[PDB]
């Protein structure tokens, strides 16, 4: 009974609405639009800058004020589109009830890939690591309180000023943490400010398990110093900025080591960000690739504070209270496997988005209908084709999103049962 | 000059979808 | 940005222009149009007579002679068409240029497969082999004539019709040539002695036969017709001879040979040529037999009747153990000559019903000076959110008389 038009608009708004209402993950990430709209199919390098607030200064006469700082930019790049391609039954077509229910399927599968992305990023690339050999429970006696241990290094940090700090809590931890689910939904959010503070804590079911490293006694090979440079020249001679979120350091061996291990160097400690105060907590560095057998990089740069080759400018960006030494051990953190808890900043993680560049009525095969999800930020394509093989149509729709874990150092990420 | 009137006859006849009269006018204005 | 309509006509229009532009070899062969033209997918061998030789009828009464005279055909297979099967993106459609491009981009490939099919085939089926231990150049003293010895062998051979040959250089060897290239087109065509240079033009690679010998004392007669196993008469492709070898280890198609005491003849007045008989052999069957490209018939062979003795093109027939000679002893890279219908390029329409199926959008078009037949078709596909765009090029090469194919190769210093 249903016409093109009404197929179109009936999919549209129920990918709209179910995807904004299924996943909280990817709202609680901050939506970047990039002020480029590219006709190509590989999407340029995204260069979006990260802000590091200037000290305000206060009087008449300003002309002084100078210290421009140092401007960074971080890369996104966004992958092939996240896609679901199925048929369209002449069952499913036969009213608007079950038109609605196979769309919001497809929307729910597109929802949780798009959830496990975000999850898989703040676990895989968070740069905060807590761990102690006791387990999630309500009881202070044997057990931890994650929300206190995850604003105290926050709060240390001094990396969330005035913004609040997003909790995620898998299903076991969040019912060993006390946090009730009555009257609340799946992923505990309250069925129902945003300039500031809206502090939650919201339970994921997507967060993935870290596997333990087998890697012991790797040692740092030379004496690695790290300063943030914003630009560098290309092959073509060309200016490019850095990404200087990552740092590849030199290591004894990088066996045993993988994407999602958590390293924590010995005589490195972390800084209060706008105090440059050293404090008592161990630097906890994360791991994104293994270059080499010898090379391997990190989240966190080390910006060691005690660099005389550093610039001023390049000074206010540190977080290291010395620099990697001759021979520093590792010390690696997760050791069991464990569900893990990630929590982060504001800005800690961004979700980048632009259209499909695509072509609409010049071939008359396939009928595609772009779409916005403005609430969580992706935007997408509807596509629908006649199939004769099994006499109905064929719909795919196909999300193109970007995930960037912008500001790793502000990812926490907080795996209980260390034991040993 | 009349080559600016004998392109908006080739974009006509190529939207029309006429190949060998694009061709022909083409032709025309080399 | 671009409408279907503007589709069709900007990529019909691109490829005819490119295609027609960047085949030089391909505009240098006859073009071939098969005169039964049918809406059929399966490949036809088309049968095209060969000039007929007639025996030399003098006198006023000539009762009985007409009849007799023998008409031979040369088959050719066109096969399966050539495709260009690619999608097109939203970046090739944004204007006109681009699309241009894209299709600009895909047509060059299919002019590479036609003129790397015209220039092997050349090279592989050309049996005028010349060969000289020296490069070319414009030395007298030290160099090769590439072009001199060309058309002195094409007109000691009479295998001309007087409308002069096509030589063909590679880069490297055009360059030694002195040529100036000023006055010329890319390839040396003098836009508005045709020598041209390809850049397609194979590498034949050396031959490592060395005790290679007639097997046995072997006569070939050009043959009209046979009849094959449902009982009709079916021509027989009077091109190739299977000969018996000693051993055939080493051989491969391609490989240029002579035999030793086998002489050309003048094809038309059938006198005896300095230049022993060169042949290229096309495909190595078994162990001891090989296939000859152009049919060696002895003028002085008793058992062929006199219809027969005026196809004769060689001095003597192939002996009991006659050494078999490889001229291409060392690696060089081929520079090709033929003489007027050596090559044909056969090309019918490919069979369509326009605008009979909503969703593909075929467009027939056709390439005159290089004579190929072609669609154009686009459809959109959803799995891959694009529209699927298929170029079409049903051609068959057929090399017509190899005996006026003729391959140069320079340095063969052994």
């Amino acid at each position: 009974a249903l016409n093109e038009g009404q197929i179109v608009t009936l999919a549209v708004d129920e990918i709209i609405e179910t995807i904004s209402a299924i996943t909280p993950m990817a709202q609680k990430a901050k939506k970047y639009t990039p002020p480029a709209a590219s006709m190509q199919r590989s999407s340029n390098t995204i260069w979006m800058p990260v802000e590091q607030e200037s000290p305000t200064q206060e009087g008449w006469d300003l002309t002084d004020k100078a210290t421009g700082l140092l401007e960074l930019n971080v890369a996104v790049n966004m992958g092939e589109p996240d896609n679901d391609f199925f048929q369209l039954r002449a069952d499913d077509l036969r009213d608007e009830t079950a038109y609605r229910r196979r769309i919001q399927s497809a929307a729910r599968k597109l929802a949780n890939n798009v959830e496990l992305k975000v999850a898989n990023m703040a676990a895989e690339m968070g740069s905060l690591v807590i761990t102690s050999p006791d387990a999630i429970g309500t009881n202070t006696a044997d057990a931890w309180n994650f929300v206190a241990d995850a604003e105290e290094i926050m709060f240390s940090r001094e990396l969330n000023r005035d913004m609040g700090t997003s909790y995620f809590f898998n299903p076991q931890d969040y019912k060993k943490a006390g946090y009730d689910l009555t009257k609340r939904d799946i992923f505990g959010r309250i069925p129902e400010r945003q300039v500031a503070g809206f502090d939650d804590v919201l339970r994921s079911p997507k967060l993935p398990v870290l596997t333990k490293s087998t890697a012991t006694g790797i040692t740092v090979s030379g004496a690695q110093s790290f300063k943030p440079v914003a630009w560098q020249l290309d092959n073509d001679g060309n200016k490019v900025n850095v990404d200087n979120r990552f740092a590849t350091v030199t290591l004894s061996a990088t066996t045993g080591m993988k994407r999602g291990d958590k390293i924590s160097f010995a005589g490195v400690k972390f800084l209060g960000q706008m105090a440059k105060n050293v404090l008592a907590q161990d630097a906890t560095f994360s791991v994104v690739r293994v270059v080499d057998g010898t090379h391997v990089e990190i989240t966190p740069k080390p910006v060691a504070l005690d660099d005389v080759s550093l610039s001023p400018e390049q000074r206010a960006y540190a977080n290291v209270n010395t620099s990697l030494a001759d021979a520093m051990a590792v010390n690696i953190l997760n050791v069991k496997d464990a569900r893990t808890n990630v929590f982060w900043a504001d800005d800690a993680i961004r979700i980048v988005s632009q259209p499909i560049p695509a072509n609409h009525e010049l071939f008359a095969g396939m009928k595609t209908t772009s779409f916005s999800i403005p609430d969580v930020g992706l935007n997408g394509i509807f596509a629908t084709q006649g199939d004769i093989s099994t006499l109905s149509g064929l719909c795919r729709i196909a999300l193109w999103y970007g995930v960037n874990a912008t500001r790793p150092e502000a990812i926490g990420v907080g795996l209980p049962g260390q034991t040993a | 000059a009349n080559k600016d009137a004998i392109r908006k006859q080739m974009d006509a006849a190529a939207s029309k979808g006429d190949v060998e009269t694009y061709r022909k006018l083409k032709a025309k204005l080399k």
